[PDB]
RNA sequence: AAAGGUUUGGUCCUGGCCUUAUAAUUAAUUAGAGGUAAAAUUACACAUGCAAACCUCCAUAGACCGGUGUAAAAUCCCUUAAACAUU
């Protein structure tokens, strides 16, 4: 239950440039010399879901997780790029590189993030301004003409307020719907009364 | 008058085209007034119960 | 196609039916009769709106 | 190795690189043309290469041939209003044919566009929609707004579950 | 959904219409906002339908219209 | 009133344009995107030509310069107020006006307020809600975190002001303020550290000198064209220095003497440069350079 | 199905997922099923806030006019989002709904107060 | 398909079978919770409950929604015409 604690933690970025990292390693990706161990010579179509359960190691673990000192972290870069396509810019999957869906998910979510915040370059392609004519006196986007009844303060149509019914017509909803009636509302309050707290 | 939104997409269709003018627009109401809910409806388009007793 | 065949069964059907309709036709005092009673029509057994009692 | 002579004229894209689209008015076209001789090697090769093209583009339009009926090779088109088109292509390269039919009877690039634009008039980006007919299926794909309960738990307030254990309590 | 031919259920043979009560304040306003409602929404309506026509008119034949039928035949 | 020069005008594109320059290996970079096999000519020297001819004609088109605009205003209009609805609502309702033929500048979308008031949509709802529904490639509906300002200097740490410019351009509309503000941004960062260079042949180009010209700093630009012994484009610089500041001291006294080509530069330094004496340094060397080898 | 009788409506289709409503506004018969066969599309709601705080409605309202001149009636849903946006004068029972809740608070507000004079004479009591 | 194994004394050719990939159902063994989607042996027989009302009487609705894949090479696409139990 003791998995090896990397020195490296802090500054993963560091790690790459060390010695140990070249003499390991040298100058090609960290999952060169991988191979996974399937049946048949077409290998399934996704690889292992992780390679690390409760501190437990599996049989063939994948590049990432072979090595403990290395970190996908969006900061290092340098360890991202190896999983970045050079030419065509885009992310291997994991089949290619032989990583588990773990990390190849946390290897993504890192690309994406060192994209987002510049550390890690891809292809910007060149587009054009959204609108043809960049003109702002449309009514849509300019001032339009106050109407009386906004200057004024009155509601849009009068029929909004409410307007006490007559004392006859009163009467004469008493009467037909006499013996099924409810008590007689008064004008609404002006205004919306403060929510009690 | 006209709702908020309609009274100003045509006033700002007015200075598009144009057209000057500070005039308010009005909807008419004459040509489609409603009679009461009470009114008497036409008997002879009416329909007729079946004949079956339940 | 061509395997589709005439269906002489709901034409009969069809016409016998209509033609019962005209001959049996109910009358105004049939269909709207009431039994003040229980205020239901017993032509269809239509029990009138509390409001019209 | 695909079977017969000149098999890209097998490939949709060849047949899709024909610019002659009649006007509504044609509806028949017969080409006479002769098997044998050396004035009617244009007429050979407008049917062996050009035809196909042709009726690529206009579907709807009767395209009949006849051999070695006439001393001559010609095409005739027939319209709908009655009127009868004779073009003699004697002498005549199928490139010439094909340029000489597309100015008298085809479509100008000015109508085709329009007819174009207006086919997608009823396709909104904004509509959502199953893929086949739209971009986006839900507004939890747009970015901002509430994320769909399957890939994303809501918060337990947001959820009839939790709301109907509130009213019981009260 | 029942269909017409279906039964009855005899759990609600005893149903009776319980009527909602009125105030007669209230009824009333409603009332009143409703016809004047309805008859703003009649004149949009009747403006609406007056827009439809006349594109369909100018398209079917407006200016443009003439002139392109007139262009192919000569 | 002489109408001050705009930035669309024949004439400032014109020299825009010239400064600018063209090399169809840099406007024509590999891009790093998914590959197809290439395709192969054979062509004469006639034919090669005439492909050559082409490619500076795409070459245009590509290096056509993004709009200059003043920043918007911002949109405060109240079309209703209906007070019966106050408090009857918790949340803001936004209604977008999605017919397909309207220009997006011209359609009205508008917002109810909790309060019941009816106002139009700001600038910064109106974009947000136009890419939703109009969704344009390249943007995206929440600003990108790129633009911060800490994340923005990593990118000019890697010389990447062109991509800075391009992203800016996707995103953002010309007359926005943050559209503006990044650009100013990576304009002044390119002065500072005498990177002139980046936004050669290609479209960025432009707006840099024009903002430097409007803001009467161009002497870094100048000391780096005469250096890298393109002093036709310094001359150029100073011509349209002198044509939106018509009434400045060193336009007045180009009038005077008459002055062009050469001259033209020498009259700059002495007037209104900043730093003038460099600019001499600097074009001096370049003459004695000239004059001894040729 | 092969419909007999019935008026095209404009109405809201609801989509989305469980504690997720979403709404197409359509132009549809009255008589197919609230998610299947529709006419046109012409727009949609979502009716919860999104990261900003805001209910986000698209209408169509070139096709709106069009197929409101057409006969196509309006769901009651529907005539209250017309009405919230300006499109539509606000519906009668938005305006008497929007008066009862001034009144139902009222008596809250009064109650308070009167439960609070009822402490107060607690703590005269004290 | 980027292929592989398998006829012979051996080689080559021809040719089938099978392996490796992906998915659904059932079964064996095994298994914490949470969110979401889906739910399906059978047009065989069905206990029981519920699934269509509304409404000042007339009318309107119960012709829909929901269900199953019965029948039929049954259809698609397109043209013309006229209607609707409609708006
Ligand atoms: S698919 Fe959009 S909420 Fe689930
Ligand atoms: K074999
Ligand atoms: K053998
Ligand atoms: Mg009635
Ligand atoms: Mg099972
Ligand atoms: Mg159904
Ligand atoms: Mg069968
Ligand atoms: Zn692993």
């Amino acid at each position: 239950s003791s998995l090896p604690v990397s020195p490296y933690e802090s500054e993963p970025w560091k790690y790459l440039d060390s010695e140990e990292y070249h003499n390991r390693y040298g100058s090609r990706p960290v999952w060169a010399d991988y191979r996974r161990n399937h049946k048949g010579g077409v290998p399934p179509q996704r690889t292992r879901k992780t390679c690390i359960r409760n501190n437990k190691v599996a049989g063939n673990p994948c590049p990432i997780c072979r090595d403990h000192k290395l970190h996908v972290d969006f900061r290092n870069v340098k360890l991202l790029e190896q999983f970045v396509c050079a030419h065509t810019g885009i992310i291997f999957h994991a089949p290619y590189t032989g990583v588990c869906m773990k990390q190849h998910k946390k290897l993504t979510q890192a690309i994406q993030k060192a994209r987002e915040c510049g550390l890690l370059s891809y292809y910007v392609p060149q587009v054009e301004p959204r609108d043809a004519d960049f003109g702002t006196v449309h009514g849509a986007v300019s001032v339009t003409p106050p109407a009386p009844t906004l200057l004024s303060g009155e509601p849009w149509y009068p029929w909004y307020s409410w307007q006490q019914p007559p004392e006859r017509e009163l009467s004469r909803l008493r009467r037909l719907y006499q013996g099924n009636l409810l008590e007689e509302s008064g004008p609404p309050p002006e205004s919306m009364p403060e929510m009690p707290t | 008058p006209y709702p908020p939104l309609l009274r100003a997409m045509i006033l700002a269709e007015r200075q598009k085209n144009g057209d000057t003018s500070v005039q308010e627009p009005l909807l008419n109401l004459e040509r489609t007034r409603m009679r009461p809910w009470d009114y008497p409806a036409k008997q002879e388009t009416k329909g007729r119960a079946k004949g079956t007793p339940v | 196609r061509k395997k589709v065949r005439p269906r002489l069964i709901a034409e009969l059907a069809r016409r016998v039916r209509a033609l019962r309709e005209q001959r049996n036709q109910p009358r105004d005092s049939q269909l709207y009769a009431l039994d003040y009673e229980t205020l239901t029509r017993p032509h269809s057994g239509r029990r009138l709106p509390v409001r019209a009692w | 190795p695909m079977k017969g002579r000149f098999p890209i004229r097998r490939t949709l894209q060849y047949l899709g690189r024909g610019d002659v689209v009649f006007k509504e008015s044609v509806k028949i076209m017969t080409v006479n043309y002769n098997t044998y001789g050396e004035l009617g090697e244009g007429a050979r090769k407008f049917v062996f290469f050009n035809i196909p093209q042709i009726q690529y583009k206009n579907p709807w339009v009767q395209i009949m041939m006849f051999k070695n009926m006439t001393p001559s090779p010609f095409l005739r088109f027939y319209l709908d209003s009655g009127e009868q088109v004779l073009v003699d292509v004697e002498t005549k390269s199928n490139k010439e044919i094909m340029e000489h039919i597309k100015k008298i009877l085809g479509k100008k690039e000015e109508t085709l566009r329009e007819e174009e634009l207006e086919k997608q008039q009823r396709f909104h980006p904004g509509n959502f929609g199953p893929r086949k007919y739209c971009l986006r299926e839900c507004m939890c794909e747009v970015e901002g707004q509430v994320p769909c309960p399957g890939l994303v738990p809501l918060p337990k307030e947001m959820t009839g579950k939790y709301k109907a254990a509130l009213k019981a309590s009260t | 959904r029942k269909t017409r031919h279906d039964p009855p259920a005899k759990s609600k043979v005893g149903r009776v219409q319980t009527p909602p009560a009125v105030d007669p304040a209230e009824f009333f306003v409603l009332t009143e906002r409703y016809r004047q409602y309805r008859e703003t929404v009649r004149a949009l309506r009747l403006e609406f339908t007056l827009e439809v026509r006349r594109k369909l008119h100018e398209a079917r034949a407006g200016v443009l219209a003439e002139r392109k039928a007139q262009q192919a035949i000569t | 009133e002489v109408k001050k020069p705009a930035f669309m005008d024949e004439e400032v594109q014109r020299i825009l344009t010239k400064i600018t320059g063209l090399d169809l290996q840099k406007t024509f970079r590999p891009a790093i995107q998914p590959l197809k096999p290439p395709t192969y000519k054979l062509m004469t020297q006639a034919q090669l030509e005439e492909a050559t001819r082409l490619a500076v004609e795409a070459a245009k088109v590509r290096l056509k310069m993004p709009p200059v605009l003043e920043e918007r205003k911002p949109i405060n209009d109240v079309l209703a107020e209906d007070k019966i609805l106050e408090g009857t609502e918790t949340n803001k309702y936004v209604f977008t006006d999605i017919s397909y033929n309207i220009p997006h500048r011209e359609r009205f979308i508008v917002v109810r307020e909790p309060s019941g008031t009816l106002r139009k949509a700001s600038w910064e709802e109106r974009d947000r809600v136009i890419q939703i529904y109009f969704p344009k490639e390249g943007r995206r509906v929440l600003p990108p975190v790129i633009f911060k300002d800490e994340n923005l200097k990593t990118m000019y740490s890697q010389d990447r002001h062109a991509d800075v410019l391009n992203l800016c351009v996707a995103q953002f509309e010309p007359d926005s303020a943050e559209y503006i503000k990044v650009h100013h941004q990576t304009y002044e960062d390119i002065d500072r550290h005498g990177k002139y260079e980046l936004l050669r042949s290609t479209r960025h180009f432009g707006g840099m000198a024009w903002y430097f010209v409007n803001k009467k700093k161009i002497d870094g630009l100048l000391i780096d064209q005469i250096q890298r012994d393109l002093v036709d484009d310094a001359t150029s610089l100073v011509q349209l220095y002198h044509m939106l500041h018509p009434d400045g001291q060193s336009a007045q006294e180009a009038k005077e003497q008459a002055a062009e080509g050469v001259d033209l530069i020498k009259v700059f330094a002495k007037t209104e440069a900043q730093r003038g004496a460099y600019i001499e340094l600097a074009l001096q060397t370049y003459q004695e350079i000239v004059t001894s080898h040729s | 199905k092969a419909y007999h009788g019935g008026h095209l409506t404009i109405r809201l289709a609801l989509g989305g997922c469980t504690n997720r409503p979403f709404y197409r506004i359509v132009a549809a018969h009255n008589k197919c099923p609230r998610d299947g066969r529709f006419v046109e599309q012409l727009g949609s709601y979502d009716p919860l806030p999104n990261s900003h705080g805001e209910k986000l409605v698209a209408l169509n309202l070139d096709r709106i006019r069009h197929w409101i001149g057409c006969g196509a009636h309006l769901s009651k849903p529907m005539e209250k989002l017309l009405g919230l946006s300006g499109f539509f004068p606000l519906h009668p029972m938005m305006i008497t709904n929007a008066e009862r809740l001034r009144r139902r608070r009222a008596r809250e507000v009064l109650l308070a107060s009167q439960k609070a004079e009822s402490e107060a004479k607690e703590t005269e009591a004290s």
